[PDB]
């Protein structure tokens, strides 16, 4: 009576007006708080994700097997059940999980009999006893995971990421105030290429990432970094360009920043530090750096040597002198300078050719010099500034700018 | 009682909101497990398509003749059961007729008589003892057809339908993967115009199909060709300007294609091209070009030519950098380029005007360039891009996009 009353419920047509796309561009069908699953779901073939929200108690029949455009799953807080033939077919089709386990047994222990599975969402939560999950060490079973981010306050990474660590490269984990600890399951990464590790409260940078020699990116989010000072083997990971030690309480920066110069995103806004040395800079094929409101006192001009930059964020900063070395370095596309002391805005800035984006709103501005005609990619919208510093153009260069 | 009851539960006023439109954009009313048709159903005057679907063996009464802009008729395993009065308006105003069908009785033997009918689909499987394509004897009656699709996963084209190719235009065959006897026996419809194998799993091209002059649009979906080899031939098809070869194992173009400057709709997508080769640019005519889920190594510069392309659809496909001779045309409207290795856009896009919508969802793109705010025609529905790579322009120029996007 219950599947006699879903498909009685939902028409084909109601499902056309559910139709929809999801975060990877797939079509989506968002089913909501139901009593179970419908066999009309399962007569729609262009589907190509499956949203299922809180409906437990539901079995997959056999009839999943008319929808081969399958590619994701979205089983939410939803306890499932299974036929052999969904298996089998799931097994060979479906390679893109996003499940929420608000309860452990909200988990359903059938995600690991496939191997085509590639994307893997875990968000949710977790209990003291982590290593006791069994479900998470049967990913052996998988062969294609790709893609691995769990949401939940785990404290121990579980000997289910070291035995799948050959295949594994993207990590995201969101502890919430949860201490991260037994980091050498993370030291027996080898194939690892991402690693996004948010509030994890990991202390010190770990010999586990250092472990990794091919580690593309990594993400201490939300973790207590008060001192960078195991940077020394850093050097080992050379596919490292990412470093987005955000919102982060770095009070200084020493010189060994120099052991790795493959670095190219720099990420430390909102960091505790002071002054930056002489020795970030080496590093020329940095192209991407951030300080965002940080409280840095001011710019020493060392930044001339970085030329490949392309993004200098130092933004609601303390800096009260920005030297014209970084206006001689013309790469630099992306500059954002706001709510610092500066005092007046360089009347040479029309030499930088290849200057996208130049934030620097809510300075101490006087008066914007005539030469922003010069500047081929600045504009208004890209100088973000206070409108009594936009009134500021001379009637000429008015009828140049509304023109471009 | 049950008819009455129906004629009272399922008012005319109900019905005008069960009233829907189509892909051909015609108002339509769906009949789901109903007992009969309500008359409140055959009082609506304004109905095109009227959707018997389900309905268990259901007498149409002469009120149909109230239907007066009635023209397409879906009776999908609805044994329809007509007189007279009846039979005589439908085979003077109806023309479109799907009939789907599992069993031969399914099928009425009126459906032939009909004068006006120029659509005819028909699905279920027609291979039978002492009935193969004899039940559609009746079609030499029927002087009016033009389309005629038969998903019936038929072995062979009945020589009845190549009697009736001398007027029909369009025959769309699927089998579901069954291969068809054709024997060059299609040369008799020299009327056919769009010649649409759809999941035929041919894997060749036999010589009827550009033996035929009239062919315009010939799609082989899923036809599984390995190779391309057969489009010297088609450049004597003058009218052919849409070959739509997706969903096949073709692994490479051939230099060849370069014969065929008529082409416009070459729909290519959801193969296995590792890249479409400059002499495929050869063809300046082309004008809708689509390449997506292909395995492309490149996207070359002789893009450029195609001064005419309105969308190029590569998503999902591997093109680490955009050339600029792709910003050369200006042409361009709707830019499928998400899901890529796309390292960033160019802001030559601000070069492009006629682009209404561009999919940038994932991708490795860096940043939004300020350029796409120059187009005009662009708004946040056409802008389809996750919301931080969204936030990362500058706020007056997304103010802009808001502001001409909602009016």
């Amino acid at each position: 009576l219950k599947q006699l009353n879903l498909n009685n419920e939902w028409t084909p047509d109601k499902l056309r007006q559910k139709l929809q796309t999801n975060a990877h561009n797939r079509l989506e069908l968002p089913l909501i708080m139901l009593s179970g699953l419908p066999d009309t779901v399962f007569e729609i073939t262009e589907l190509q994700s499956l949203k299922l929200e809180i409906i437990k108690n539901v079995m997959i029949p056999a009839t999943i097997a008319q929808l081969d455009n399958l590619q994701e799953l979205c089983l939410h807080q939803c306890s499932v059940k299974i036929h052999s033939a969904a298996l089998s077919f799931l097994k060979e089709n479906l390679k893109v999980l996003s499940v929420k386990f608000d309860d452990m047994r909200e988990l359903p222990p059938w995600m690991y009999g496939l191997r085509n599975l590639e994307e893997l969402y875990l968000v949710g939560s977790l209990s003291h006893d982590i290593s006791k999950n069994v479900t998470l060490e049967s990913l052996r079973d998988l062969k294609s995971l790709k893609i691995l981010s769990i949401k939940s306050n785990v404290s121990k990474i579980p000997q289910a990421v070291v035995d799948v660590s050959s295949h594994l490269q993207k990590m995201c984990v969101h502890n919430d105030g949860t201490k991260l600890v037994m980091l050498n399951n993370l030291k027996k990464m080898t194939n690892l290429t991402e690693l996004e590790l948010v509030h994890c409260d990991l202390e010190r940078i770990p010999h586990a990432v250092f472990s990794l020699l091919s580690l593309q990116e990594l993400d201490l989010k939300e973790n207590n970094l008060k001192s960078i000072e195991e940077i020394v083997s850093f050097q080992h990971l050379r596919k490292l360009t990412v470093l987005k030690l955000w919102y982060n309480s770095i009070a200084y920066i020493p010189e060994h920043i120099k052991k790795l110069t493959s670095l190219e995103r720099l990420f430390f806004s909102h960091n505790k530090v002071e002054v930056l040395p002489s020795h970030l800079f080496l590093c020329n094929k940095i192209r991407y750096l951030d300080l965002s409101y940080n409280d840095i006192r001011f710019i020493p001009p060392e930044i001339g040597v970085l030329q490949s930059l392309q993004y200098f964020s130092i933004t609601c900063n303390k800096v009260e002198s920005l030297p014209d070395e970084l206006y001689f370095c013309k790469k630099l596309k992306t500059l954002k300078i706001g709510k610092n002391s500066l005092s007046v805005l360089s009347p040479k800035i029309g030499n930088l050719l290849f200057l996208s984006y130049l934030d620097i709103k809510g300075n101490h501005f006087e008066v914007l010099p005539p030469e922003l005609g010069d500047c081929r990619a600045l504009k208004r919208a890209g100088l973000v500034v206070e409108d009594a510093l936009f009134e500021t153009l001379p009637s000429d260069v008015r009828e140049q700018m509304k023109a471009d | 009682l049950r008819q009455l009851n129906l004629n009272n539960e399922w008012t005319l006023d109900k019905l005008r909101q069960r009233l829907t439109k189509n892909a051909q954009d015609k108002l339509e009313l769906h009949l789901f497990m109903l007992s009969g048709i309500p008359d409140t159903v055959f009082d609506l005057v304004e109905l095109e398509v009227l959707k018997l679907e389900l309905i268990p063996d259901v007498t149409i009464p002469p009120s149909i003749a109230q239907l007066t802009g009635l023209k397409e008729l879906w009776l999908y395993h609805t044994a329809a059961k007509i007189e007279a009065p009846a039979l005589a308006f439908l085979r003077e105003n109806l023309r479109a007729l799907h009939i789907k069908f599992t069993d031969i009785k399914e099928i009425p033997l009126w459906i032939y008589s009909l004068k006006t009918l120029e659509e005819l689909h028909l699905t279920g499987n027609l291979s039978a003892e002492n009935n193969r394509y004899i039940v559609i004897d009746g079609l030499r009656e029927l002087k009016r057809l033009k389309v005629l699709r038969l998903k019936s996963n038929l072995s062979k084209l009945p020589q009845v339908v190549t009697d009736v190719g001398v007027h029909l235009q369009k025959l769309s065959i699927n089998n579901e993967g069954t291969k068809l006897i054709v024997l060059n026996s299609l040369k008799k419809m020299v009327n056919l115009t769009e010649l649409e194998l759809i999941r035929c799993d041919l894997e060749r091209i036999p010589h009827s199909i550009f033996s035929l002059h009239n062919l315009q649009e010939i799609d082989l979906k899923d036809n599984n060709l390995k190779t391309i080899e057969e489009i010297i031939s088609f450049q004597h098809l003058h009218r052919l300007t849409c070959l739509k070869l997706w969903y096949n194992h073709i692994a490479y173009i051939p230099i060849q294609i370069g014969n065929l400057t008529n082409l416009e709709r070459l729909y290519l997508n959801r193969n296995k091209i590792e890249k479409i080769p400059t002499q495929l640019f050869y063809c300046r005519k082309l004008r809708y070009l689509d390449l997506s889920h292909n395995n492309l190594t490149f996207l070359p510069a002789d893009i450029g030519l195609l001064q005419n392309l309105q969308n190029l659809a590569v998503t999902a496909n591997r093109i680490e950098a955009l050339p600029p001779e792709l910003f050369q045309c200006r042409k361009l409207r709707a830019l499928h380029l998400g899901n890529n290795v796309l390292q960033s856009l160019p802001s030559r896009v601000g070069e492009l005007t006629n682009l209404t919508q561009i999919e940038l969802r994932g991708n490795r793109l860096e940043c939004l360039p300020v350029e796409l705010g120059e187009c005009p025609l662009l708004k946040r529905s056409g802008l389809v891009v996750e919301e931080d790579l969204f936030s990362t322009l500058p706020p007056e120029v997304k103010e802009r996009l808001w502001r001409a996007d909602k009016e």
